[PDB]
RNA sequence: GGAAGUCGGCAAAAUAGAUGCGUAAGUUCGCAAGAAGCAUUGGCUCUGAGGGCAA
RNA sequence: UGCAUGCGGGCGUCCGUGAUUUUACUGUGACUAAAGAAGCGUGACUAAAGCAGUCAUUUGACUUGAAUUAGAAAGCAUGGGAUAACAAAGGAGCAUUUUUAAAGGUUAUUGGAGAUUAUGGAGCUG
RNA sequence: GAUCUGGUUGAUUCUGCCAGUAGUCAUAUGCUUGUUUCAAGGACUUAGCCAUGCAUGCCUCAGAAUCACUGCAGCAGGAAUCUGCGCAUGGCUCAUUAAAUCAGACGUAAUCUGCCGCAAAAAUCUUGCGGCGCAAAAUUGGAUAACUUGGCGAAACGCCAAGCUAAUACAUGAACCAACCGGGUGUUCUCCACGUGAGACGCCCAGCGAAUGAAUGACAGUAAAACCAAUGCCUUGGCAGUAACACCCAGCAGUGUUGACUCAAUUCAUUCCGUGCGAAAGCCGGCUUUCCGGCGUCUUUUGACGAACAACUGCCCUAUCAGCUGGUGAUGGCCGUGUAGUGGACUGCCAUGGCGUUGACGGGAGCGGGGGAUUAGGGUUCGAUUCCGGAGAGGGAGCCUGAGAAAUAGCUACCACUUCUACGGAGGGCAGCAGGCGCGCAAAUUGCCCAAUGUCAAAACAAAACGAUGAGGCAGCGAAAAGAAAUAGAGUUGUCUUGUCAUUUCAAUGGGGGAUAUUUAAACCCAUCCAAUAUCGAGUAACAAUUGGAGGACAAGUCUGGUGCCAGCACCCGCGGUAAUUCCAGCUCCAAAAGCGUAUAUUAA
């Protein structure tokens, strides 16, 4: 009871629940980028649709619209900041040729096992879950975390990682305390 | 009768938090409307941040170390509002509320000699007992002997020490005005011509610096100066001049560039 | 109690109105005044807003006033002697605005003797006669202050100044009156 | 408006007709409103004749308009 | 108290004038209907309304 | 406190007289509480959020930010007049100007103010 | 993502529904849940009934203390109580309600308006002493609480009597200092006249607000002269001028506002009772008829906060609802009454109006929006519920006080229900917060706190010295809903490039246990850490994932047992009568996953 804090949905279930097609593709995905549920994709699927259609409601104004004006320089802005598309496309129209690999290749999951971090990409996974990636000297822990090109240099292991510059781990220190009891 | 007011329905203008509490300071009757003011404990509180809760806005308000038009208000829901001069003695602080481009309060800061100085837009003229004539201020100010040549919308500059008039504007074409109501509130311009409309509301045509033409009803204007060359009173930072929205966000960007 | 409002009105269109909420003080009415000849007898009513309105049971003089002079005295009330209204108004005595009322006329004869000197210091002779010269006065006001009751016109309300003001019947008016009150 | 009716004492009815717009099936409606206006005696208005009205105080249970003017 | 009387409310009791509201099933649409019911009535002192004939 | 006063046309302000044209539509503009919906900016670790915060690193900067929108119909101002609407008429049911002179029949200005007069303007006819 | 699929036939092509499918801050129910963030939460049915407790009080330097109150030695603090303000806000709920309410846009010149802002104020023969006179910083009066005494009563948010004493409670009352202005007058007196005369002096009145009359509250389409009485001038007969005005004021309003006014305001006459008007006859501080400051109050006035009224356009279904209104108001008129004010709001009289198929009247379901869901677009649907508006406090009515109530943790009465009692009598109102009981498919703690947000208020905080606040916040409960996110990762050798299987080796991390601590009003969560000299912990990582399915729609078995038109499944088509792709099981596989089914509504389809 008054309480204004907002929450909304990031995700959609398919329409149709049992596609062949569909079911193959996303099992694709899922092992292709390490993803728990079909609810990662579904979540990207909704930030593709949602961007998407607000492009296509720009490209319907002229072209001087100063409304398209503005959205359409910070969609663009957006997408070249997050690495969703390069440097060379800058029209309103590269935003409809999105698809969902573009944005899986920017999770922090992706970008840590692409980088040399990490062997696999599940190995990517729990390595950032567990406080071993840091982005600008920030732990990160969210494997959906999504890498803006800028920070993209900046991804290393944590300094206060055992794999950085820090502490021994739980298995080493527990073996350091029974070598002491023993 | 009613005695609160919940921040939602409270203005925008004072910038309060939805999830920092249900309600607002509710203003008290006084020189400015409800909707059209800015409450001292706000001023004191979310603004100057001298008082960083509303116990130690109390602390402040209540000894009398801020006046308003150079008299203690005591009062954290006392309704100050637009050419308020608000001083602060012992910080060394004298602000005037004024709107800036975006119709946000804006307290510019007075030097001495013209914290002395208010701008009072006259709203009504009538005749008092004993045949005095009296001019009614957008402040609530009730001047018992005005200019001769006073008129219903002119601003008379009027000094808070001494409580006397020292100088009159008329409402006239080719004046500098501001705007305090509706969406072009805190824009300047120059009077281009006022549209007469018996029995409903007047309107009047602004051409700012820049030579954007914009209007508001007659109601919403506030005569500040001869020219805009020549105004009367100090203006915000913006000086009334309302930038493009596209324009705006491309400097603020180049802005956050160049800090990086 | 008594209501001033409109919700027990029927509608233009014949329709019963559905009351829903209670009564209000705002919608108030009270009993009348019923004011009539006697020894002045007041009694106040507290009104909205903390003032007071002088509810008047019984009046027995008044202010009334000669309107051609521009002048007015304190006289007596004798007779109510025509009501538009009702003609139960007059048989009960009730004094109310715009009734026709005999008031006595003697101080009107004598302020007539003393501002013109004409009865119905050498200075104050020239004063007479200078007042006189372009003075007329009406035959049937003459008539009537020579009889010693005047016909007037109560212009106050009794029920809600609590007195009884009033002005002479003069000229068109004055002759209305005289024939319905035959 | 226009006069409908003069059948009361100093009391007129007239007749305000325009189109609503549905916005579902984006057509138009004719409706109309009767207002009842006190007539001045300095105005001899007829049926179909169109009058310029103004508000005023309650004068009645239903009269809140004037005549101004009238147009034969 | 109120039909327990008696074959049976027989006999008696009861209802009543005028005026204003109001009046059900059924009906051949005419009625049913005075349906049923609910109110008011005196005396006195007044006030309105309802006309004729002349100039 | 005379301490005062001076070195032919077009405006804009208010009155008085003089034949009358709106509305729909469309473009601009106003006037329109938030919350909610779009949306700018912002690595609250991400996000749902929030309107915060950021940067120097000696006591403070950014004369920090919190932009902009949309919101039914109806109401307000103004521009356009194609398509339409409303009203009127029903066509004999109808309608010249300008010079001049002469004839007739309760205004300023006379130093105010109160009568009285006459003189002309100006309209009214011929 | 502008999408469809199964079932009518021996096959075919249609129409057409049934069924399937996706979402819902839509609820309920079942099974299952390791973290973490954010959240709805007795609306639906019964605006049903309620034990108990708490929810609105307020004191500064600055209204009134002689507590027979406490410290110090008159100074402080001061329980009670009178006085002043508030309790008409907030909170709850959605029963009533369709020319109503409400929304946007207007109006009040038809009105009221405490607290708050800016202002204004010259009426009002009072006091002391003496005997009308003399003087002046006005040294005013009577009560009543608390308290004491006696007490009454079973009690009662029940009472009585007597005795004390306060005021910013109540009442009374202030001359001169102290002005300007105007109207009546006198058989007053001085002058000029030979009276539209001029002066004084005397006398009645002349303040704000209110009442009734009378004026003003402007002008804004014609130029010239003559004469008469009064009168201004220049001059000693004229008309050159020229604000106005018979001094003491030679300019001390010839000029309010609006679109509009019978409004503002001014002048004249008369009136003003108690139902108006103190410099509270007030209280504190500094510097010392000492004068400076602070705030407190009466009245007048207009801004602000409001209140009340009016209504331009709009607002579901229903004709198996077609007429409605008008004794006793329906539509309009007149004079009144009443109101704060307009008004058929109401008395009297008058006239027949007014509304309705462009749906009146009646009935049905509904609080109204802002907004939610779903949505290519158009639409459909929900809105009891945070914000705004309205309304109510068991059901009706009525009312006092007050600026504001038709108030309900105010009063009065009736009805229903109900509590205590000593039988004579006295009480109650959770649709506030917790809690119960019922009702139901259906909805939490009789918790902690005023730390934040506000409200009230004599009030900044502190100092012997902490205002209240179930508004509100914080926790508990809470798979409504929303966000993030574990249940393992890298290899080794062997076996059957990748990929299985066994074992076999490394690290890593939380769940959890704790802390020098952090957070917090205090706690609790979240964050930080497992030495900084100095700090616990996974291998079956038993720290063990579930919910539904496997003929088709629709992803996934022509597997193995059992049953044998039985049991049962099956939203639909259908399966089951001994070799069941469908039941009951096992194994294996499929889909979603800390979630997954089911029912009922609703949107799409
Ligand atoms: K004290
Ligand atoms: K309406
Ligand atoms: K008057
Ligand atoms: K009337
Ligand atoms: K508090
Ligand atoms: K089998
Ligand atoms: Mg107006
Ligand atoms: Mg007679
Ligand atoms: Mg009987
Ligand atoms: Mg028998
Ligand atoms: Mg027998
Ligand atoms: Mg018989
Ligand atoms: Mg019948
Ligand atoms: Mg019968
Ligand atoms: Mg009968
Ligand atoms: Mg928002
Ligand atoms: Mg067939
Ligand atoms: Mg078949
Ligand atoms: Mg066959
Ligand atoms: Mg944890
Ligand atoms: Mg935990
Ligand atoms: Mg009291
Ligand atoms: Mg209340
Ligand atoms: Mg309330
Ligand atoms: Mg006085
Ligand atoms: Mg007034
Ligand atoms: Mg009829
Ligand atoms: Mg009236
Ligand atoms: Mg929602
Ligand atoms: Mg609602
Ligand atoms: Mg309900
Ligand atoms: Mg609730
Ligand atoms: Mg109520
Ligand atoms: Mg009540
Ligand atoms: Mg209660
Ligand atoms: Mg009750
Ligand atoms: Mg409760
Ligand atoms: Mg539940
Ligand atoms: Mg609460
Ligand atoms: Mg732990
Ligand atoms: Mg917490
Ligand atoms: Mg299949
Ligand atoms: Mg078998
Ligand atoms: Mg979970």
């Amino acid at each position: 009871m008054r309480n204004y804090n907002n929450f909304n949905r990031v995700w959609k279930a398919p329409r149709r629940p049992f596609e062949k097609e569909r079911l193959d593709r996303e099992m694709k995905l899922c092992g292709q980028y390490g993803l728990r549920c079909k609810r990662e994709i579904w979540r990207v699927n909704m930030t593709l649709s949602k961007m998407r259609r607000t492009a296509r409601l720009l490209l319907t104004l002229p072209e001087n619209h100063p409304r398209r004006l503005l959205e359409g320089s910070a969609i663009m802005r957006r997408c070249h900041e997050y690495g969703f598309l390069d440097e060379e496309k800058d029209k309103l129209d590269y935003v409809l040729s999105l698809t969902v690999p573009d944005i899986l290749e920017r999770r922090l999951q992706t970008i840590v096992f692409k980088a040399g971090l990490a062997k696999s990409v599940h190995h990517a996974r729990v390595l950032i879950q567990q406080r071993h990636i840091a982005v600008a000297k920030q732990i990160v822990t969210i494997p959906s975390f999504i890498v803006r090109v800028s920070s993209e240099r900046h991804i290393a292991f944590a300094d206060a990682s055992p794999f950085g510059n820090g502490r021994t781990g739980r298995v080493k220190r527990v073996r350091a305390k029974a070598a002491k009891r023993h | 009768a009613k005695k609160h007011l919940k921040r939602l329905y409270a203005p925008k203008d004072w910038m309060l938090s939805k999830l920092t509490g249900v309600f607002a300071p509710r203003p008290r009757p006084g020189p400015h409307k409800l909707r059209e003011c800015l409450p001292l404990l706000v001023i004191i509180r979310n603004r100057l941040k001298y008082a960083l809760n509303a116990r130690e806005g109390e602390m402040i308000l209540r000894q009398g170390l801020v006046h308003v038009d150079n008299h203690p208000r005591r009062d954290g829901k006392y309704p100050a509002g637009f050419m308020d001069v608000v001083e602060i003695p012992k910080t060394g602080d004298r602000f005037r509320l004024m709107y800036d481009v975006k119709g946000r309060f804006a307290l510019v800061n007075l030097s001495e000699a013209e914290a002395q100085i208010k701008l009072m837009k006259v709203v009504n003229l009538y005749t008092a007992t004993g045949r005095v004539p009296v001019a009614v201020t957008h402040d609530g100010h009730r001047i018992r002997y005005p200019d001769p040549h006073t008129s219903i919308g002119d601003t008379i500059v009027y000094n808070v020490k001494e409580k006397k008039c020292v100088d009159l504007i008329k409402n006239r074409q080719g004046k500098a005005v501001i705007v305090t109501g509706g969406a072009n509130r805190g824009r300047i311009g120059e009077i281009v011509k006022v549209e007469c409309h018996p029995g409903a509301f007047n309107i009047a045509h602004l051409k700012d610096a820049s030579g954007a033409e914009f209007a508001t009803r007659a109601a919403n204007i506030f005569v500040i100066g001869k020219d805009l060359n020549n105004l009367q009173v100090t203006v915000p930072k913006q000086q009334g001049l309302r930038m493009n929205v596209i324009q705006e966000r491309e400097e603020r960007l180049i802005a956050a560039e160049a800090r990086k | 109690g008594i209501v001033r409002s409109r919700l027990h009105k029927r509608k233009i269109t014949g329709g019963k109105t559905k009351i829903h909420r209670k009564r209000m003080k705002a919608e108030l009415g009270r009993l009348p005044a019923n004011t009539r000849l006697g020894a002045r007898r007041v009694s106040p009513v507290r009104a909205r807003g903390g003032n007071f309105k002088i509810r008047a049971l019984r009046l027995d003089t008044g202010n009334f006033a000669w309107a051609s002079e521009a002048i007015a005295h304190r006289v007596r009330l004798l007779d109510v002697v025509y009501n538009a209204t009702s003609n139960e108004l007059v048989r009960t005595k009730t004094l109310v605005k715009n009734c026709i009322v005999a008031v006595d006329a003697a101080p009107f004869k004598r302020w007539y003797a003393k501002h013109y000197g004409i009865d119905l210091s050498p200075k104050l002779q020239r004063e007479w006669t200078r007042r006189r010269r372009n003075h007329r006065v009406e035959k049937a006001i003459a008539d009537q202050l020579r009889e010693g009751r005047v016909l007037a016109r109560i212009t106050s309300r009794p029920g809600q100044s609590g007195r009884a003001d009033g002005i002479l019947l003069e000229g068109a008016e004055l002759q209305f009156y005289l024939k319905r009150l035959e | 408006g226009v006069v409908h009716s003069t059948k009361m004492h100093r009391t007129i009815i007239i007749r305000r007709n325009y189109l609503h717009f549905i916005k579902k099936y984006q057509r138009y409606q004719k409706r109309h409103k009767s207002l009842a206006v006190h007539c001045s005696p300095a105005f001899d208005p007829k049926q179909g004749d169109e009058v310029v009205i103004g508000q005023c105080r309650p004068l009645s249970k239903t009269i809140r308009y004037n005549v101004l003017e009238v147009v034969s």
